[PDB]
């Protein structure tokens, strides 16, 4: 997160940390839907070009976190999975179209003050949110800077939801239905964005008709961060909606 | 829509309490509820 | 870096 600040204590319980066992490292955010399920990007997984491809094995989730660094002590939880599942359609090939994934924990965790689920949104709450100015808010232990630190805690960013065409001329990849962009423009004179390191972690809104916290997109790509004329890619939950519903009543909790 | 209390904070919501700055999304959303 | 878990 660039030109963010330090989360509150229990401010995104949902928040999930994905890391690496040996070398032990911070890979990327991840978010709560339930006490067996975790919502990341695949690209935090798998992505051939840059030879990355793991095993539920070669990893670690953490929850419950504040501190990005220290063991919390009595608060977080770790935990191993027992299943990763990508999109069967995620290109990695050319845009990241379809950067979702699951995890399906090896046992199910259980809620406390700094640990609860976000929930996914329905077709009525994406409607009435989803819309070129609202606010979501984003959240990671990700870059601080483009290049230059690390935080030393959890920190946050709220952004404008960006109309599609604004987003689609700030680039030249090419932008799909299942991503969405955000953050500010460069008149608007208020900056902002997630960075490298942030990833699969939680872009969420609160609605106003029942105030509740829904997590709407996943933090997916950029170019740079923080950028003026540039925007933050979040990958589209509702829009693969159907997918988790999907693995969920397939395989799990 | 996710799990079921989904999305209530333990320490917020739970117990009425606000955070820094949700207040800035509530009013983009042409101001909450 | 990282605290010993």
């Amino acid at each position: 997160i660039v030109e963010g600040s330090d989360a509150e204590i229990g401010m995104s319980p949902w928040q999930v940390m994905l890391f690496r066992k040996s070398p032990q490292e911070l890979l990327c955010g991840a978010s709560l839907i339930s006490d067996r399920w975790v919502l990341t990007a695949a690209h935090c997984l798998l992505y051939p070009p840059w030879d990355k491809n793991f095993t539920e094995n070669d990893l670690l989730v953490r929850i419950g976190k504040h501190s990005r660094t220290r063991y919390e002590r009595n608060i977080e939880k770790i935990s191993m999975l027992e299943k990763i599942y990508i999109h069967p359609r995620y290109n990695w090939r050319e845009n990241l179209d379809r950067d979702i994934a699951l995890m399906k924990l090896k046992k199910p965790v259980a809620f406390s003050d700094y640990i609860h689920p976000v929930c996914l949104p329905d077709r009525e709450t994406a409607a009435s949110l989803l819309q070129a100015g609202y606010k979501g808010r984003v959240t990671g232990w990700g870059n601080l800077k483009e290049t230059w630190g690390q935080p030393s805690v959890l920190q946050v960013v709220n952004l404008p939801i960006v109309e599609r065409p604004v987003c689609k001329d700030s680039t030249r990849i090419r932008i799909t239905d299942n991503m969405f962009c955000a953050g500010y423009k460069p008149d608007e004179g208020k900056r902002g964005d997630a960075c490298e390191g942030d990833s699969g972690g939680p872009f969420v809104m609160k609605s106003p008709f029942n105030n509740r916290w829904y997590q709407m997109g996943i933090v997916s790509w950029g170019e740079g961060c923080d950028r003026d004329g540039k925007y933050g890619f979040y990958t589209h939950v509702f829009r693969l909606k159907k997918w988790i519903q999907k693995v969920i009543d397939q395989f799990g909790e | 829509s996710g799990e079921a209390d989904c999305g209530l904070r333990p320490l917020f919501e739970k117990k009425s309490l606000e955070d820094k700055t949700e207040r800035e999304l509530l009013e983009s959303y042409i101001d909450g509820r | 870096d990282f605290e010993e878990i």
